[PDB]
Parts: C-alpha cells; structure tokens; sequence
DNA sequence: ATCAATATCCACCTGCAGATTCTACCAAAAGTGTATTTGGAAACTGCTCCATCAAAAGGCATGTTCAGCTGAATTCAGCTGAACATGCCTTTTGATGGAGCAGTTTCCAAATACACTTTTGGTAGAATCTGCAGGTGGATATTGAT
DNA sequence: ATCAATATCCACCTGCAGATTCTACCAAAAGTGTATTTGGAAACTGCTCCATCAAAAGGCATGTTCAGCTGAATTCAGCTGAACATGCCTTTTGATGGAGCAGTTTCCAAATACACTTTTGGTAGAATCTGCAGGTGGATATTGAT
C-alpha cells in the first residue's frame, strides 16, 4: 500500500516545495518518511481512541496527536 | 514537432501547484495506508472522514515543508537536484534523527 | 448587561471565564483575567480577519478561504513567528521558487 | 452541546470587514487559532501563578504572559487592549 | 525557615539498590532531581490532558498509563506499565 | 500505620506524590492509584539511569557518580536519548565522536 | 558604576574555538567568529528577556536561577542541574 | 625544528575537549556580557551568581549544539572548514530563522 | 534580435448549485443578589548573598610569521532524469440499505473528598568519613622527517 | 622501513573539599469517621461509517530520446593552522557593608458558594449569493531556425 503513494504525487509535493530536479531515489526515501511520519502520528492517536473505549479514531484523536508530536493543526476541532 | 526544454514544465509546475491547495496524493491509496498502518496498533477500527482527512493534510504539508529543507540543502552542496542525502541531512538537522 | 458589553468586547467574557475555572489552571480565577484574556483574543482574531480580508480583496474575492488565511499569516512576520509550528488545512505555501533554479 | 466561537469571530469580521463573508473552513481554522492562543495564555498563566505561590490567575498573570508569548508587537498591541478592557470594565 | 523538599533520599535508597558500592556527587543529585520533575510533569499534565478530553473530573491510574504510553517509548514503557500495575494491584491488597 | 509507599512496595514517596498531584491544577479529584502508579514509573526510571550511568562510572575507575557519568548513560541509551533528546544536563559535555571525514588520509 | 559596552567581544576567538571543537569541528574560516558572536547574542537577548520578565513578574530586582531555568524551559532548552 | 601537520592539532583538541566537560567561555567576560544585555533590557538587576552559571551552561551547550549541525552543513558540501553559510542553513532548518 | 509556429496563460463574461445567510424557537449558561471565606497585599524585620574592593600571579589571549593544503575555479563526458505520447486501469463518485456503534439517559455502589486528632518520616543543621584532583615518574604509543 | 621528538597513557601517593552519617523539631503523612459524587454497567436510539455495486473519467505506468547536470580530475592563490614571543586580565582568596529576599502576622477587598431569575447561543428547517469552471479570444512565452 506504500507503494500506492506514486511516483507523480511525490512529484507534485516536491514542487509545491520548490524542488525543479528529483533523483530517482528520492522516491523510496519518501515514501520511508511518510510511513515513520504516519506510523508515529496514528500510533498516538490510536492510544486516544482506546483510552476512550471506542473503535473509531476520532479527528479529534489525530488533531490530539498532531499536537503531542509538534505538528499542530488547525480546522479539525482545535 | 515541439518539445520543451527540461527544466522548463518543472518550473511551471512549481508555479502551478505552489498556487493551488489541493492535496496531492490520491485519497483511497492514502487511505488504505491508513488503515494498514493503523491495523499493527489494534485491529478492526473504524476511521471518520474527517480523521482521514485530518492525516492527509498534516502529512502533506509534513512532506512539503521537508521538501522545502531539502532542497535548500541541495542548494548548499551547489546542486539543483535533490537526493537522499538531503532528506536525511535535513532530517538530522531537524532533530528527527 | 452582560460583562462583554460592560468590557466593550465582542467575544464572550463569562464564557472564558467558564472555561478558565473548568480548564484546571488555578484554584482561584480574579474577575478581570477573563476579561483581559477576552479582549487578547479578540483583537488578535480582529488582526488576522483584517489581513486575510485583504488577501481575500486582493485575489477578487469576498469571501475569506483558508488559502486567504495561509497568505495573511506567512506574509506577516510577527503572526508567522506565532504560528511557525502550527499547518493550516487547505491553505497552501507562499509563492517561492529560489533563484538558482530560474532561467538563463 | 458543542459550542464554539463562531458567531463572534463573524462579529468582529463585520466590524473590520463588513463587506467580507467568511467560509466554514475558514470558521473552522479561526476556532482553532483561538481555542490554541486561548490554550497556551491560560497555561504560562498557570505556571506563572505556581512559580510565585499564588493560587489565583488575576489580569496580572494573564499579561505576563501575553508578553511571553506574543512578539511584541503582537504584545504591545494586546497589552493595550486588554488594559483598556479591563478599566473600562472596573468603572462600569 | 525556609524548608524544601527533595527526591534526593529517595534516589539514593534506589542508588543503593543497583549499585551497593557506588555513590552520587550532589551536582549529580541536583540532576537526577530536575529528572524526577520534569518527568513527573510530563506525565501529569498529559494525564491532566486525557482526562479533560474525556470530560473526566478524576485522574486515575487508567489516565497515568497512558500517559505514560504516550510519553515514553518503546521498552521503557513496556517496563514502566509493568511497574505500574504491579504496585498498584500490591496497593490495592491493603 | 504502613506507609502507602510500604503497602505498594516502592522507595519513592507515594504520599508526597499524591499530594503534588492534589496541588498541581491537573485535575478535581485524584483516585488512590494515580499516586502510587506514578511514583512506581518515576522510581523504575530512576532506577534505569541510575544503572547505567553506575556503569559509565566504573567504566572510568571512578567511584562517584558524577554529571558526566549522566550523561554517558543518556546519550548511549537510544530511548533515554529520545527521552530526553531537547534537555541540557549541566557539566555533562558531550559524547566522543569525530566525523570520519575528518580523520587523516 | 561603570559603563558596560562591547563585552561581546569577550566571546575571545579561542574560546570559540574551543566549542568548535567540543562539537567536533578541524576547520574554521575566518568569518565564523563574527557570526558566533551574534548568533550567541541572539540566544541570550531571548533567554535573559525571558528571564527579566519572570523576575518583574514577582516583583524582584534579582534574576534567580529558576528564573534561567523557566526561561530556557519557555525556550525548549530545558536545563538540568540548577533546578532546584 | 619540530612541527605538526595542519589538522593534526586540531584533531587533538577535538579529542581533548571532547572528554572534558569544563565550561570553555571564561567566566568574568560572560558575566560581564549578561550585564549588558540585561541592563540594556531593564536597569537596576542583580543576579544570584547561580543565575549566570545556569545562562553560561546553556549558551554553551546551545553553541556545541549549532556547530554540529554547522559541521555537517560544511561536510555535505564537500568542505571540512565550516563557513557562515554553514551555520545559517543550520540555523534554518533548525526553525531559528 | 527579431522570423514564425506551438502552446501557454490571461481577461471578460456567463448560470448553476453547493454551500451561505437570514428567519424561527428551547435547556443551559450567564447575570444578580446575599452571605461567608480567604488569599495575599501591607508593614515590619531577620539575615542570605550580591556587588565591590584589594592584591598577587600564572594561565591564557594577542599578534606575528610562515607555508601546507584547502576551497574554488575550470573543464569535460557519461549517463541520469525530463519531456513526450501511448496505453490501459485504479480512483472517484454516488447512492441504497445495513449496521455497528458513539452519545443519551437512568442509575446505585465504590470511591473520592472532607475534617479533625495522632504519628512519624525528612529536613536542616552539627559531626564524622573518604574519593579523587592534581602533582611527579618513567612506560607506550603517535607523528612526521628521511 | 628507522630514529627522534613529543604527546599520551597508566599506576602509585595523599589530605582537603566535598560527601556520608548522626541528631532534633514540625510540617506533613496516616487513621477514622463522616457526607458527596463519579462514572461505570445496562438498554437504546440515530448517525455516520463500511461495503458494494456500476459506470466512465481521468490520472498513472511504460518506453524513447536526449539535454544538461553531476561528479571526477587538475590547478593554484592564499586562507587558515601551528608555533612563538610577550605580557594582560582573569582567577582565586578573602573581607565588608547593605540591598533586598524571605519569613511572620494582621486582616480588608475580592474571591467562592449558593439560590433565583432571565438571557443567549446552539439547533434544525427557512432564503438567497459567491465562485467554480467553461466559454471565448487575445497577447505572451518558448523554442526552433535565413
């Protein structure tokens, strides 16, 4: 499933970074950093959505987590 | 017979998406990372949109900022392409590793 | 007769006065904090419309979007320096390509 | 159930803007920005109250940290309007 | 006039545990006593955190694991749940 | 009368840490079992660094445990790293470690 | 007493040198004094700021050490050792 | 007359001060450079001797900090003397600046 | 630089339709009044510890010289990654209907908060003990010239 | 492949600064007995959330071709490191007055707690509007080429 994060999306967050050449490696890298980035925010929100003793992962258990991880969002309940 | 110069679609693709917000990954394979990812941490959970929606947003803004790092880093080794070395050099710098 | 109108304040003194004694932050909550903590939050809202208002002119529109939101925040270095570890939803980056990468 | 500040961000659209509307997004990312300065004010409050061994948060504290925590500008500009709110509250 | 309290004896009871031998200069005290704070800190005002998202007046050992969870990583929180819950059930037994 | 750090089987003080508890704005009400889980986590954490830098200790012929020996222990512990990976430890210095590239040819 | 001016110039070469090298530094161009110089004024104005400000805030004329400690806790350069 | 290569005495004193944990900035200078700053921010302080101590262990592990991220800044561009540059591409991605 | 073609991009105007906005009514807060509580400001004052000052001295800072070797040009070729058009497939979209399940609402028993009385564990000094910081010796590398 | 110069170990010696232990009051844990809740354990709604269908409409995967970027190789001016002479100024030891923290009390203005009343903000079916997204048609920007 990683590997259904393409080749041409990479391409398009790349160049809404500035970036005007890719190495071809850089797409395994990233799809590396996307999956640590999601394993470690999920993770945390997961251990909100048990402490509440419910199955749904609520946005407001990832936007909880977002903030615990420095990544602070806003439009989602806080 | 007619063929742009490279380069030259990079930059107006920077242009183009540094001007749009949409998200950028396609949202099912997103959403099936998800939800794999999700199913090593407890098993058979149920996800609103809007948490979905929540993961993709502060993943695609994660990637775009370190994007950004990265390509400053290229820069400083007075290249134009960025490589894994930048990622990972921006990344140590960042205090992720 | 409400406190807000008393403060001259748009937003809702005896609301975050609530919030200030449910919020655990102190046993005792002096009656003109949530008064002050009001109007701090009110201006700084007033601040933020104000440029993103201007964005939403700029662009020729009249109703403010996140992106507009986006444009006022990072275009301003104080705001920015507020918010530089906080990522508004749908709002995008700045338009910003580094010189070495243009033409010629 | 689930109150916001919604209708008082649109309020003070009006005033600075009375020709300008606002989407629910971007309703949306104004709660968030308030709940969050709200947040981070009410907490240096706090520590600021523990750190001298006073059990109340008074306008005093509030005010420190506005300026622990805005620029300065931002902080000198909402140190004048809260000043101003409260006097104009305690004459009343 | 003008008393403070420390962990200092209490680190050097679990000093002795581990290394029988060995002792703690008081610089390194003063380290081990900001550890003990910060740490508590950390894990009680996330606790303070979950219990408000749960619209909960009351922090229990159920709020302190996980937090706990949340703070720590890896196998220092596996050990520390453990820890946890073996004094808190030893507790309970009167 | 048995201390409650007695009845939970813990050096750390169990009483003093519900009453911190009580007194630091977290939360109305503390149950019974907050303090003494806590305190046990403190103490096992305690109980780690104190282990390891025990070892940094004799590991450099020394008999007191000193800053420096705090610091060996955290910086060569990936997860007391990541713990504690945005916190100074006064005259602690750093860990040996010169870049490769930098070594002679 | 007596007037305090260009005391940052007591941050000597050598002793930036010095922290060049605890970082593991071999090589230093000439221009990386001047820079440190200000990159460590920069970091000070923002902790003493803060420090100063939680001492006005108890009514003091005396930084004390927690007053450091808060202010570099603010900063997210948490310090151990003078804690208490 | 004896003499050590270029380099080889500054790998020496990268050994040495990396096992000493001794504060590098001399202490009457840096007290003197707090005084400054401070009264230039408000006039009449004192300080608990402990307060400058705490501000020099700070500093100090701030600049150890910043000159390794600035160390490996020089690296990836294939140089072993760190520049200005260095420091601010550090000072960027670290969210400084 | 200015000839000619291919695409790109930019304005002006257009008409839906998905979201805003404006209008219409009920519990939960918000304001008031009344009666106690109490936190912490004010008024001394005991007593650390901060700011200065004196003085002698040696560890370091400053400046200078000299050349080793580093960084910054410059060149160049192989080959990596950009731009295509071509192809086919997985994402998207939008219901229908089923259901799993967050959110209410009614609980009572376990557990928490009070609140005085009785104990004892810890803190602040004296008192008693001892790692180790430097200081001096010759082993044992380590470097750098031939 | 060997000296020589110099740096680096490493172990052995020893009292002093700093630690470990010894002693007495008091703030603070503990015990016991009361009087509030808390938030769980059940039984039930209505949302929203998967699971599928079933079209088409994109958007991605694949192979071609080469432009141009990265990296390797060579040079060399001059920057920066090492070593040295000189002597300043930081350190260290120690003393002194007094600023200004911090510890006790006293005790009013301002806090929390009710109990009652009255208002507001959130909700869910009301009525328009802002822009999206397609339409041109007109310059613009790129890139090839006498």
């Amino acid at each position: 499933n990683i590997q259904g994060i393409t080749k041409p999306a990479i391409r398009r967050l790349a160049r809404r970074g500035g970036v005007k050449r890719i190495s071809g490696l850089i797409y395994e890298e990233t799809r590396g950093v996307l999956k640590v980035f999601l394993e470690n925010v999920i993770r945390d929100a997961v251990t909100y959505t048990e402490h509440a003793k419910r199955k749904t992962v609520t946005a407001m258990d990832v936007v909880y987590a977002l903030k615990r991880q420095g990544r602070t969002l806003y439009g989602f309940g806080g | 017979p007619h063929r742009y110069r490279p380069g030259t679609v990079a930059l107006r693709e920077i242009r183009r998406y540094q001007k749009s917000t949409e998200l950028l990954i396609r949202k099912l394979p997103f959403q099936r990372l998800v939800r794999e990812i999700a199913q090593d941490f407890k098993t058979d959970l149920r996800f609103q949109s809007a948490a979905i929606g929540a993961l993709q947003e502060a993943s695609e803004a994660y990637l775009v900022g370190l994007f950004e790092d990265t390509n400053l880093c290229a820069i400083h080794a007075k290249r134009v392409t960025i490589m894994p070395k930048d990622i990972q050099l921006a990344r140590r710098i960042r205090g992720e590793r | 007769k409400t406190r807000s109108s008393r403060a001259g304040l748009q937003f809702p003194v005896g609301r975050v006065h609530r919030l200030l004694r449910k919020g655990n932050y102190s046993e005792r909550v002096g009656a003109g904090a949530p008064v002050y903590l009001a109007a701090v939050l009110e201006y700084l809202t007033a601040e933020i419309l104000e440029l993103a208002g201007n964005a939403a002119r700029d662009n020729k529109k009249t109703r403010i979007i996140p992106r507009h939101l986006q444009l006022a925040i990072r275009n301003d270095e104080e705001l920015n320096k507020l918010l530089g570890r906080v990522t508004i939803a749908q709002g995008g980056v700045l338009p910003n390509i580094q010189a070495v990468l243009l033409p010629k | 159930r689930k109150e916001s500040y919604s209708i008082y961000v649109y309020k003070v659209l009006k005033q600075v803007h009375p020709d300008t509307g606002i989407s629910s997004k971007a309703m949306g990312i104004m709660n968030s920005f308030v709940n969050d300065i709200f947040e981070r004010i009410a907490s240096e409050a706090s520590r600021l109250a523990h750190y001298n061994k006073r059990s109340t948060i008074t306008s005093r504290e509030v005010q420190t940290a506005v300026r622990l925590l805005l620029p300065g500008e931002l902080a000198k500009h909402a140190v004048s309007e809260g000043t101003k709110a409260v006097t104009k509250y305690t004459s009343s």
